[PDB]
RNA sequence: ACCUCGAUGUCGACUCAUCUCAUCCUCGAGCUGAAGCAGGUUCGAAGGGUUCGGCUGUUCGCCGAUUAAAGAGAUACGUGAGUUGGGUUCAAACCGUCGUGAGACAGGUUGGUCCCUAUCUAUUGUGCCCGUAGGAAGAUUGAAGAGUGUUGCUUCUAGUACGAGAGGACCGAAGCGAGGACACCUCUUAUGCUCCAGUUGUAGCGCCAGCUGCACCGCUGGGUAGUAACGUGUCUAUUAGAUAAACGCUGAAAGCAUCUAAGUGUGAAACUAUCUCAAAGAUUAAUCUUCCCAUUUCGCAAGAAAGUAAGAGCCGUCAAAGACGAUGACGUUGAUAGGUUACAGGUGUAAGCAUAGUGAUAUGUUGAGCUGAGUAAUACUAAUUGCUCGAGGACU
RNA sequence: AGCGAAAUUCCUAGUCGGGUAAAUUCCGUCCCGCUUGAAUGGUGUAACCAUCUCUUGACUGUCUCGGCUAUAGACUCGGUG
RNA sequence: CAAGGAACUCUGCAAAUUAACCCCGUAAGUUAGCGAGAAGGGGUGCUUAUGUAAAAGUAAGCCGCAGUGAAGAACGAGGGG
């Protein structure tokens, strides 16, 4: 058999991680899959740690994982993020983000997960 | 009854370690004196020559040194804390990596390293 | 004959240099003081063994009726029970520690379970040959080999029971014999064993009296590092 | 390869045997009461004491 | 670990340039010679003021491994070729001479006339 | 010419081997035109082993170098619903030869499509149900079994026994190996696609600097955990019993003799155990220990209505496990997973700034920064306050 | 005439030399060429060939000898079938 | 993919080496056209200055294991039918 698809290659893996993380970074929720939703979690929790001090280094760093939304573009994402949401999570000892299970889906019946901040 | 593997490990290794164990970095030329065992006494043999790399955490700390002979080189791999064994650090010298391979590739007056490291 | 066991946890593996210039690997093995939970002679049984007790745990984590009979031998509650043939010569209830059992450097057989590795195929398994990969080939290159035996009806006409094929590998006990124990350390209560022990990290192990040299002890000594500070 | 011999209708159903359902484990909602698949949101989005969702 | 037909280099002053590996002595499917095993070889690259011939077959010594080898202690010995030395059936070496270092492993197999006759053992 | 022409694929090679003994090596013994060493022949013995190459499609065969040995056969001259198609034997083409010819040749040469998703049985693994006569959780014995079993060199004994000499032991002991097997990743290596660093082109972040996407993971040098050998640990012993060939002691039938008939021995890698693994579905269903059942009424008792516990399962977090089941740990009275903190290992002095240089760049802050899985703490997040199954043991 | 163990040689793995540790293949030569041979042409021939055949340098997982990683399958779940 | 490098096989099948530009050098044979990109080698990055219409090149300096740093680019020699 050939001709076959490219596949979750580890740049598209990357990149799932990547558009998700900017999304409930915009948002606050996310509707995902329960396998996608356990990988984004550890890739959140470590910007949002990393974005404490809120230095110029920092920024950088988080802009290797940002990406453009329809809420916010890469630049008020970064002011959201540094100025809105990493202030709230100041002094909380990790886990920052909650993923709970919902019903499955009609056509697929995969298990589903929204992946939300904790307030 | 938590077990940490690793301090009970680190301990085997201590009952062992020696406790100079003077430093080198990658490039740098050192002389190691092999205390080799005869029947009776010991030949202190010399083994002067320039490291390749250093790895290992503990008792398994080794070392790669590279001498030429009749312009033959040969490359001999050390362990750290090993007995009848003396490292002794001639010179240090300048390298931009941890495990310089190019050297068992580049022979003659391109295999000298530049002196000071930081 | 007179057997001598207990059983510890494997911690890692790490080696030593002794005198005679030589570098052994050694296996680290973190030894928990044994209870004797149980002796079964020969007259009262027909057989004699020594059953103890090990890995101790506390009283909420265990189940009752393995609660009830530790209350009521008196014995300290703990999760793992198993025993060791011709094993005699220990009270009931007595704490027994590898250095009452094994000399300095004796030599004594382990048997662990092995690491598992799931569902291999032949070669990876049996120690067979691959196929040809060039030169024109097939679409079976791992290929486990021809189970014929013959063909028609005056010959067999059937795989022979106990063939070598593909199947479940890893998660089996195993013993390596003659492993010569050294060094002791009873403040961290802490077994050094020359050689490689089969099982994962953190698994479960037994250590025995081997059978292939009972009395014999090989004598080991390590080396005094001389090195003099600077 | 193909079967010489054609399956009959009991060697079929001895194979079927295996193939029954399971019956999802299901408990009730704190809040509201109707039935919902065991550790997973109800259809409020409410889960324990937090509400996760906006009401369906 | 050299093998089964391997061109390697001699080091001694026999006119012999490269050297071909026939059989590993020994035992029945010897697979690999480590430093201080014997081989039957055959001269392949010779020289015209040589004693040896192109196309003898005749029997050596490896001295030298790429590859390398790891003593008791747990150094590890590593050369950049393989190289036999010509040895004679009462295992005295056939050249004058010995070019380049040789390893210790000769003395445990004997082979004290290659050592005392070599520039440097190591 | 009995089966098969409504199809039984035919040489050789590769992989996997199994069986027989008419035994090539190893093991034991008798005889020798057997001094010793090395042989010859016969008897017993099938446990294991029985090499790599050159030429040929080759089996065969000759030759080369080793080995203790390079055994003889059978199994559809084993093995194409396992591989190959070199050979034979399709269509093409030529040579020699035959034929007036189209054409032909176990004469030669070049080229030339090898399909099938496994139903039953057989086998390797892993499960559900039920039984084992109350239920459940543990620990066992072992009927019937499976796996391994190869051997060399050096030293000593001892230049002793023997032998004019030359040469050169049996028995026994030690050391070092080859092949095979089991396990492991300290050491040496290979790999290590969400690790580190260097770096090219192009497109983006409005520009520099710094990053991101793509170009085999873009390429290159290293590399954590894991997986493995080319790596390192172990095994490939020993002993007992009954014996084959063989040798016996004491002894008659047959006053002698005689290994045998009674009695009593010796005796091999073969056999039965000792070694490793699995094993009570061993229905002939075994043994031991612990725990939980021991209600109110009606009538009908291995009866009813309700009513009584150990435990197990569903679900969730998982990995010492793993195709899926299962195995194992945990489920708030918790460190199971993620996150955080600290550290190890790995990579190799980060960005920014300052100095120097005209610039590329170097120096100092700086063994700095970064880090997938690794270590250990920390309930911050996810393992909810849930549901179901489950017991009085007939009588002799 | 030329060529000749040949895309031709049965005997034949013909003799000898070279190439290799070792060469039923290859190169040169020898000639009882069973049955070569001159326009169904004979003998040579520079260049060329997805032609055949043999030796060789570098090169490499073709192999000693197998091992690791990533996808798409296979495998599990839902739908068609 | 370490060591070996055709030991594999009917056969180096397949895979691997070389690969662009510039500068040196290039044999036997021949129908004198070829052989021939023969074989065999070297240099390539960035900065400054000099060079030009632009270059190419030249000189000095700097960095890296590696500089058509990634993509696309001929493996070769000899004998025979
Ligand atoms: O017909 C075939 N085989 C026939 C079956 O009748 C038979 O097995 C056969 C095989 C080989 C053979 N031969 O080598 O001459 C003749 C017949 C195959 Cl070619 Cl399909
Ligand atoms: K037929
Ligand atoms: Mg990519
Ligand atoms: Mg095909
Ligand atoms: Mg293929
Ligand atoms: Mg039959
Ligand atoms: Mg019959
Ligand atoms: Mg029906
Ligand atoms: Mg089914
Ligand atoms: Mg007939
Ligand atoms: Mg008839
Ligand atoms: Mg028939
Ligand atoms: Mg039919
Ligand atoms: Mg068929
Ligand atoms: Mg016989
Ligand atoms: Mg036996
Ligand atoms: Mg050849
Ligand atoms: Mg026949
Ligand atoms: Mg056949
Ligand atoms: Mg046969
Ligand atoms: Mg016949
Ligand atoms: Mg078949
Ligand atoms: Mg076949
Ligand atoms: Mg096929
Ligand atoms: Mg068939
Ligand atoms: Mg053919
Ligand atoms: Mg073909
Ligand atoms: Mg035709
Ligand atoms: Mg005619
Ligand atoms: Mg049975
Ligand atoms: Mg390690
Ligand atoms: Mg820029
Ligand atoms: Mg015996
Ligand atoms: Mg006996
Ligand atoms: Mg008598
Ligand atoms: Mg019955
Ligand atoms: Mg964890
Ligand atoms: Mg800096
Ligand atoms: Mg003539
Ligand atoms: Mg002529
Ligand atoms: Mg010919
Ligand atoms: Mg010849
Ligand atoms: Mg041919
Ligand atoms: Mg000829
Ligand atoms: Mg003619
Ligand atoms: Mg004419
Ligand atoms: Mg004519
Ligand atoms: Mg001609
Ligand atoms: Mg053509
Ligand atoms: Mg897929
Ligand atoms: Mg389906
Ligand atoms: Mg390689
Ligand atoms: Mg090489
Ligand atoms: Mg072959
Ligand atoms: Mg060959
Ligand atoms: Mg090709
Ligand atoms: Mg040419
Ligand atoms: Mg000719
Ligand atoms: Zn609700």
């Amino acid at each position: 058999s050939y001709i076959n698809k490219p596949g979750k290659t580890s740049a598209w893996r990357v990149m799932t991680v990547r558009q998700q993380v900017s999304a409930v970074l915009a948002y606050g929720k996310i509707e995902t899959t329960l396998k996608k939703a356990k990988n984004t979690q550890k890739r959140l929790d470590k910007l949002i740690t990393l974005a404490k001090v809120d230095n110029f280094n920092n920024r950088r760093q988080v802009k290797k994982w940002l990406l453009n939304t329809n809420l916010f573009d890469v630049d008020q994402l970064m002011d959201h993020l540094f100025s809105k949401v990493a202030p709230k999570y100041e002094k909380t000892p990790g886990g920052y983000s909650r993923v709970l299970k919902l019903g499955p889906r009609r056509g697929d019946a995969t298990e589903m997960a929204i992946l939300q901040l904790t307030d | 009854k938590k077990i940490n593997k690793q301090a009970l490990i680190d301990l085997v290794e201590q009952k062992q370690l020696k406790a100079y164990v003077p430093e080198f970095s990658a490039g740098d030329e050192v002389n190691v004196a092999i205390k080799l065992k005869e029947k009776e006494k010991v030949r202190i043999q010399n083994f002067t020559g320039t490291v390749l790399r250093r790895r290992g955490k503990g008792i398994s700390e080794t070392f790669i040194v590279r001498k030429t002979t009749d312009g033959i080189p040969i490359e001999k791999n050390f362990q750290i804390h090993n007995p009848n064994i003396s490292i002794e650090l001639k010179r240090r010298g300048k390298v931009r990596r941890a495990y310089i391979s190019y050297m068992r590739e580049r022979s003659g007056k391109a295999a000298k390293i530049k002196e000071r490291k930081q | 004959m007179e057997i001598r066991g207990i059983f510890g946890v494997k911690v890692g593996m790490s080696q030593v240099f002794t005198t005679n210039n030589e570098r052994l690997p050694i296996t680290v093995i973190y030894c928990e003081p044994n209870q004797v939970a149980g002796v079964k002679t020969e007259a009262k049984d027909k057989y004699s063994a020594t059953l103890l007790s090990f890995d101790t745990v506390e009283n909420k984590k265990l189940n009752k009726p393995q609660q009830g009979f530790f209350e009521k031998n008196n014995l300290k509650p703990t999760k793992h029970l198993q025993e060791i043939r011709n094993m005699t010569g220990f009270e009931m209830g007595q704490q027994i520690t590898p250095q009452n059992l094994f000399q300095v450097g004796e030599y004594v057989d382990v048997s662990a379970i092995s690491k598992g590795r799931g569902f291999t195929g032949a070669i990876k398994r049996w120690n067979f040959k691959i196929g040809p990969l060039g030169h024109g080939a097939g679409y079976p290159h791992r290929f486990q080999g021809s189970v014929q035996a013959g063909r028609g009806g005056a010959s067999a006409q059937r795989v022979f029971k106990g063939k070598k094929m593909s199947g479940h590998y890893g998660h089996e006990k195993v013993t390596v014999q003659n492993l010569r124990i050294v060094g002791f350390d009873e403040a961290n209560m802490l077994v050094l064993v020359s050689g490689a022990i089969a099982g994962p990290e953190g698994g479960v192990v037994l250590i025995r009296t081997a059978k292939k040299k009972p009395g014999v002890v090989k004598p080991i000594e390590l080396a005094v590092q001389t090195e003099k500070a600077p | 390869a193909v079967q010489q011999r054609r399956s009959s209708k009991h060697r079929r159903d001895k194979r079927r045997s295996h193939d029954a359902l399971t019956a999802q484990a299901l408990s009730v909602c704190q809040k509201c009461g109707k039935k919902k698949l065991f550790h997973r949101v109800c259809s409020c989005g409410m889960y324990g004491d937090l509400r996760v969702k906006k009401a369906y | 670990m050299v093998s089964f037909m391997t061109r390697l280099n001699v080091a001694d002053n026999t006119g012999a340039k490269q050297v071909g590996i026939i059989k590993v002595l020994g035992s029945t499917r010897k697979r690999y010679a480590f430093l201080g095993d014997v081989v039957v070889v055959s001269v392949k690259d010779a020289i015209p003021s040589g004693m040896v011939k192109k196309g003898q077959v005749l029997r050596a010594v490896i001295v030298r491994t790429k590859k390398g080898q790891q003593r008791k202690d747990g150094t590890h010995l590593k050369f950049d070729d393989n190289a036999c030395v010509l040895i004679k059936e009462d295992k005295s070496p056939r050249g004058t001479r010995i070019f380049g270092p040789v390893a210790r492993e000769l003395r445990e197999r004997g082979y004290n006339k290659i050592l005392s006759l070599a520039v440097e053992v190591v």
